[PDB]
């Protein structure tokens, strides 16, 4: 259900956090193959880093950049024991963050 | 006195609760819920940030799921932190990343950052 393009990224809450923003800010900045667009998603508790990853990408884009977030809820299933067969099944709050190229002002 | 609320532009009739680490959230829930079906109340707003931001976002999807219609605005935003130091007094100021979210019954304006419709039943 949810979108697993080039520009989507489920961030992990656990990498260091200035090569992350690293990763992402290359993505927009390119080699080219610039993208005008990422979406950084949170699931859970990785949700504070998604927001953070956004609005400090925003703050070193001398205007470039703008965010904008979604919010919705992700129903995660692994398997506990083989099959009849017992899954774990949880739901997670999440959040979308669409960071933009834009004409400055 | 610390201002008028987030979404105060938007809805400034709107109830607001702050989400922090020690909110209750069927409790919490409880409440909004009753608020919002009143046909007084038009719109509700959640805030909250750091160890609860992720709470806040869990409340908005409850109440999303328990009244179908809602038309909801993200904002995103810091807040400050205040640590004291002495290792290797002194009062140091840092950000810690939250979030307000609006619901309201009433149509806003889908183009405006942060718009989300309404889920389809």
């Amino acid at each position: 259900r949810l979108p697993r393009r080039p520009n989507d990224i489920y961030v992990n809450m656990k990498t260091d956090f200035k090569a992350q923003l690293a990763r992402c800010q290359k993505l927009l900045d390119g080699g080219q193959n610039a993208c005008s667009e990422i979406y950084i998603h949170g699931l859970g508790l990785a949700i504070n880093r998604a927001i953070n990853i956004a609005l400090q990408l925003q703050a070193g884009s001398f205007g470039s950049l703008q965010v904008a977030a979604n919010t919705s809820t992700v129903e995660l299933v692994d398997e506990l024991e083989p099959e009849e067969p017992l899954t774990r099944i949880r739901n997670n709050s999440a959040i979308h963050i669409r960071v933009f190229r834009v004409t400055p002002k | 006195g610390p201002g008028s609320g987030p979404f105060a532009d938007l809805a400034p009739g709107a109830v607001h609760m702050r989400v922090k680490e020690g909110s209750k959230i069927r409790n919490l829930m409880a409440f909004a819920t009753a608020s919002m079906a009143q046909p007084a109340t038009r719109a509700i707003v959640f805030s909250g940030c750091g160890r609860a931001t992720t709470k806040t976002v869990t409340c908005a999807e409850i109440l999303k799921r328990r009244l179908a219609g809602l038309h909801q605005v993200t904002r995103l935003r810091y807040r400050s932190v205040r640590e004291v130091w002495q290792s290797l007094s002194l009062s140091v100021l840092k950000n810690v990343p939250g979030l307000a979210i609006l619901l309201s019954k009433d149509a806003l304006d889908p183009r405006q950052p942060g718009y989300q419709p309404p889920n389809p039943h």
